[PDB]
């Protein structure tokens, strides 16, 4: 009965109760420092062979093989150093939309459309590549796929939720729900230990992996989050939505810092993505082209211009030295 | 120059090869993608042919392989993953014929192929329409008349006359009647004319389609 | 994994033969192949490799001419033509498996043998050394010597380390001269710098005593070295 | 009210918990990109020397 | 040894300058700028473009020698090779096409019969052979009629006189050849893509798509009067200017071969501004 009312209340209380730990206004903190000035990449490399959009894509943490996945039902491993191709994997469900490496090196994820996380297998006798276990269970549409080692990984869906499986068995060990709308972003933590997940609710949320419970929950967004990615430190992450703005959340406030955004700026956002330092955000729009923005000023300090359509997926490497980007025109595009 | 490198690229170009005849190959196939008001005629129309989320039919008629995607099975957002498939060969529309007196429903079936239509990704993409349920049409005439549904229609409530209203209905939602085609078929029972007619409007696609290559469209 | 080497025995100088490798347990087809010999009371000497398409084909200065290799994949078999047929080519015949790609353990596995015997500007790696006894449990060192640095601009090392014990085939230990294989305990080390190279041995145990060999991938032809005996 | 019982168990702890001010998070972020500023080659274009692109 | 007709040169070659070069720097916008992706067609077509235009480029030269009333200013190697580069672009825009015709012909006269494979990665292959070879003859040409010996007198683009360099007569009458091979390899296709393309507005009757199929085919008999209209004047003459000059004549008859030669090359320019118009 009554019960539609306390909480009205309750949220009038935090509404206020982060309203009296703001009084700096980062902007304002970070008005004396040095700026970064202008920056200028140049394409390195391009990676060609796939014969359709390429939606997803993933370094390897020896920061020089990457995996890509196409809507042609291909995953491919590459080289970077030379653009040579070390695996080619055909899918059964062409409808892919997210692709994952495993730290150690051994084991591919993908998923899509059909509603199932396969894990493929690289390091194995017989010289090929064999699919280990498909996990099964969402009733969405597979939107991310991130390992936390070997045994473990956590999945995103369309359905409104996010699991943590255990890939010997093939069993959800645990399920997070909480959100009104399809879940499209996820980014774990360094310690792999506490995720965030931004959904079409215009919402994030932040999770603990050990128990279960959403501990904070973020809003701000006037649309749909697509992209989201935690700041090197842990305790900060940014999200990239529909209308046009990426904004950085930190989590100990439980606010948001900074807006970017620009008038001449209309296009949505597919990706995100730091610097190894945390202060240049990279993010990839609509409008064709890729921007670089100062995270502690808002300004701009480049762009990245070499793609005659969306760019769909955008990565940086755990040494720091190169970026990586997908379009659908069927190109990645390294730049450093 | 190189090393034992020189295998890691003889490996690279046996790999390039077959991606080339994989889609030497994936592209000589017809990709279709059906819809339909809420369970209208999405499954007849499928058994009529004889070959968890998407689901792929292939079947072949006169050396053409034909590949049907039906996504009733996906309930979320559409506008999410509705890209997928732009560049598909064609979109299969199937709308009954006895959804006018039950409920209203036509209303919903125009307004999704109002919205299918008119859509960003498929300017170009034609569509070919089942009018389907035409032999209980036949009988939900004569009780209820076709003014419950389209008020202002005022014209003989007969079958060559009301289909055609729907036919009329149905076609002038287009707004680029410049750039796509609609076909529109009743269909048969019997003597298996579903996918002839499937044929027929594939292959005037993909003439049109090469001769706007050639440039002198 | 599989590999049965077949088509060896007595024939005469001048005549012909063909041996047949048979794989069974892996892609024959993403694989090259190689041949290697071992004289009766000698080493290692390699033969001929045919690559993976069969696009690619090196012989020895030793046999050119005279032999032909080839590979039927769809029926998963390597042969070898063999005419004119002289002393020096009594010997044990070995079929091996080598894939190349950013991360691979290449001369990963070796078969068995076929033992013929008939009536009757290249690198030189050189081990010192061609006896050691020694005592289960202490600790050992094997060195080896190349003519040219092994060392190249990418940054790699291609060094080789075999190990053949009495009355079987030889077993990859290390490939590139730091890099462990699949199947062997980390008492095995490597370790070197161009010109030079070395091998420790640590908390020995049995079935470690043999013959040990050192090889080099760094331009065809390939060679081994003398093989450095390990008993006790 | 079949499943809005919980949705107040949750905001009453989504709202029970500590926030330090906009200054102090500010500063760390501030530090940390300071600290790690020479290691950030694309911030600091490095010698083609020591770029393997 | 005539005047009369200085002044039509002049008058056709000034408009055709201006038409031609805004019709091709437009198309190249378009088949650059507009279209980022190029079949083998456009691809055909971007080559055509740019040798026409740079054709244009060699034209000013032209209306210099005509007011100046025979100049023989810029040069004395400077205007011999000019004419060679206008031949070289007017001949490299006659086999691209009938390979664009060619191309054009295989598409449509197939759907499922699968004739033949094609692709647009071995175009550009041939797009460059079409422009080293043709080096081939620019060089060739040079050395051939330059450093053989020499004959200005105050003249350029002149009627000229054999019997001292009889190579390039026999070279003219290869080239001459060759495009009525060409010829008859573009009619007998732009002949048949409206045999079979206009039944099929017959048979497939009752169907939307039938008022294209129509167009298409009195599109593709447009794209052959035109070639017609403008080549088959020149290189047919020609045999009478090839020949004729090559042998002993009057300054009546030598004189009637040059005035009608120069009307029809301006003729077979006319091309170089109605084939970016295709639309
Ligand atoms: C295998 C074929 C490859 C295709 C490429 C070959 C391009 C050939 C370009 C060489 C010109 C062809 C001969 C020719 O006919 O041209 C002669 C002019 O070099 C005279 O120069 P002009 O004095 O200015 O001509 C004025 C007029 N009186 C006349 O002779 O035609």
């Amino acid at each position: 009965d009554q019960l539609r009312q306390e909480a009205e209340q309750l949220k009038n209380q935090i509404r206020d109760a982060r309203k009296a730990c703001a009084d700096a206004t980062l902007s304002q903190i970070t008005n004396n420092i040095d700026p970064v000035g202008r920056i200028q990449m140049r394409t390195r490399r391009t990676l060609r062979g796939h014969l359709a959009k390429i939606y997803a894509m993933h370094w390897g943490t020896d920061s020089r093989l990457l995996v890509s996945a196409s809507q042609d039902g291909k995953l491919i491993i590459w080289d970077s150093y030379t653009t040579n191709k070390v695996h080619a994997i055909p899918l059964r469900s062409s409808w892919v939309m997210t692709c994952a490496y495993a730290p150690s090196g051994n084991y591919v994820a993908c998923g899509g459309l059909d509603n199932i996380c396969s894990i493929y297998n690289l390091k194995t006798r017989e010289g090929n590549v064999r699919v280990s276990r498909e996990l099964a269970g969402h009733t969405g549409y597979l939107s991310c796929c991130r390992f936390l080692d070997d045994n473990q990984i956590v999945t995103s869906s369309g359905d409104t939720t996010c699991a943590l499986w255990d890939i010997e068995t093939g069993q959800q060990t645990t399920t997070f729900t909480g959100h009104t709308g399809d879940v499209m972003s996820l980014s774990l933590a360094p310690d792999t230990r506490l995720f965030v997940s931004g959904a079409c609710d215009a919402s994030a949320k932040l999770w603990d992996v050990r128990e279960g419970m959403c501990r904070q929950t973020f809003t701000g967004h006037e649309s749909d989050i697509n992209a989201i990615c935690f700041f090197p430190n842990g305790n900060a992450f940014a999200t990239g939505s529909d209308d046009a703005t990426c904004r950085l959340f930190d989590l100990r406030a439980d606010q948001e810092l900074m807006t970017y955004s620009h008038d001449n700026i209309i296009c949505g956002i597919t990706s995100v993505s730091f610097s190894k330092s945390g202060r240049l955000l990279l993010a990839g729009y609509d409008d064709f082209n890729c921007n670089v923005w100062d995270a502690l000023k808002a300004d701009r300090a480049g762009v990245l211009a070499g793609h005659d359509n969306r760019v769909s997926c955008l990565g940086v490497t755990d040494d720091g030295m190169a970026v990586a980007t997908g379009s659908w025109d069927s190109f990645l595009k390294i730049w450093n | 120059l190189s090393a034992e490198d020189k295998a890691a690229v003889e490996r690279s170009k046996m790999i390039d090869r077959n991606l080339r005849e994989d889609g030497e190959k994936a592209a000589r196939e017809v990709k279709l993608l059906l819809l339909g008001a809420g369970e209208s005629g999405k499954s007849t129309i499928v058994k009529q042919m004889k070959i968890t989320g998407i689901v792929e039919t292939h079947f072949t008629f006169k050396d053409l392989h034909f590949k049907m995607f039906d996504v009733g099975a996906q309930r979320s957002e559409r506008k999410k993953w509705i890209h997928c498939f732009e560049g598909v060969t064609a979109i299969i529309f199937c709308v009954a014929l006895s959804d006018y007196d039950l409920v209203n429903r036509m209303h919903e079936s125009m307004k999704l192929f109002d919205s299918i239509c008119n859509n960003k990704w498929f300017t170009d993409t034609s569509i070919i329409l089942f009018l389907n349920k035409k032999d209980l049409f036949e009988e939900k005439i004569k009780k209820s008349p076709l003014t419950i549904c389209y008020p202002e229609y005022a014209g003989s409530n007969t079958y060559e006359e009301a289909a055609a209203y729907i036919q009329c209905q149905f076609e002038d939602l287009n707004k680029r009647k410049d750039t796509k085609e609609i076909y529109t078929h009743f269909t048969c029972s019997t003597d298996t004319k579903n996918v002839q007619f499937v044929f027929d409007a594939v292959t005037d696609v993909i003439i049109k389609n090469n001769l706007k290559d050639c440039g002198l469209f | 994994v599989q590999l049965v080497e077949s088509g060896g025995g007595l024939v005469q100088p001048g005549g012909s033969r063909k041996l047949s490798c048979s794989a069974s347990g892996f892609a024959f087809s993403s694989f090259g192949m190689h041949w290697v010999r071992q004289a009766p009371e000698k080493g290692l000497e390699w033969v001929a490799y045919i690559s993976s398409g069969s696009g690619t084909i090196y012989y020895a200065d030793t046999v050119k001419g005279r032999f032909t290799i080839s590979r039927d994949d769809p029926k998963n078999t390597l042969f070898l033509q063999m005419t004119s047929l002289r002393s020096e080519d009594t010997a044990m015949y070995y079929c091996v498996r080598s894939i190349y790609y950013y991360g691979s353990s290449p001369f990963d596995f070796w078969g068995q043998g076929t033992t013929l015997t008939v009536s009757s500007s290249d690198i030189v790696m050189t081990q010192a050394t061609s006896s050691v006894p020694v005592t289960p449990g202490e600790s050992v060192s094997i060195s080896c010597r190349s003519s040219k640095s092994l060392l190249h601009s990418n940054g790699n090392t291609y060094l080789y380390w075999f190990l053949q014990r009495p009355g079987q085939s030889p077993q990859l230990l290390i490939y590139r001269m730091s890099n462990l294989a699949s199947g062997v305990p980390d008492r095995f080390s490597g370790s070197g710098s161009g010109t030079a190279f070395t091998l420790t041995i640590s908390r020995l145990e049995a079935e470690d005593v043999g013959v040990y060999y050192c090889m080099q991938h760094l331009e065809y032809p390939l060679t081994f070295g003398a093989g450095t005996k390990l008993e006790l | 009210i079949a499943q809005a019982r919980k949705l107040v168990e949750q905001l009453k702890m989504e709202a029970n918990i500590d926030r330090i001010k906009v200054s102090k998070a500010a500063a760390d972020l501030m530090a940390y990109c300071e600290a790690h500023a020479k290691e950030d080659p694309l911030l600091t274009p490095v010698p083609a020397s020591e770029n393997p692109f | 040894d005539e005047k009369l007709l200085s002044t039509v040169l002049t008058t056709s070659y000034s408009v055709i300058f201006i038409v031609g070069l805004v019709g091709n720097i437009i198309a190249l916008y378009v088949f650059l700028g507009i279209h980022r992706k190029r079949n083998s067609i456009q691809i055909y077509l971007l080559n055509v473009a740019i040798a026409d235009l740079l054709l244009i480029f060699c034209l000013p030269f032209r209306i210099m020698y005509h007011i100046n009333q025979n100049k023989w200013t810029l040069g004395v190697i400077l205007c011999k090779v000019v004419g060679t580069l206008f031949y070289m672009n007017m001949y490299i825009s006659i086999i691209l096409l009938g390979f664009i015709s060619l191309d054009r012909y295989i598409k449509i006269n197939r759907s499922i019969q699968q004739r033949k494979a094609i692709t647009t990665k071995q175009s550009i292959y041939v797009c460059c052979i079409v422009w080293m070879l043709a080096l081939g003859g620019f060089l060739t040409m040079i050395i051939l009629t330059l450093k053989k010996g020499g004959h200005n007198s105050t003249m350029c683009f002149h009627y000229r006189d054999k019997h001292n360099a009889k190579g390039e007569a026999i070279f003219n009458f290869i080239l001459v050849v060759m495009f009525w091979l060409i010829f008859l390899l573009i009619i007998l296709s732009y002949i048949k893509i409206g045999k079979n393309l206009l039944r099929i507005s017959k048979r497939r009757s009752k169907f939307p798509n039938s008022g294209k199929y129509a167009t298409t085919a009195r599109n593709s008999f447009i794209v052959l009067i035109i070639f017609t209209i403008c080549f088959v004047p020149y290189h047919a003459f020609r045999f009478i200017y090839i020949s004729s000059q090559l042998n002993v004549s009057s300054c009546y008859w030598k004189e009637i071969v040059h005035k009608t030669n120069e009307i029809m090359l301006v003729l077979s320019s006319f091309n170089s501004c109605l084939d970016p118009v295709m639309y």
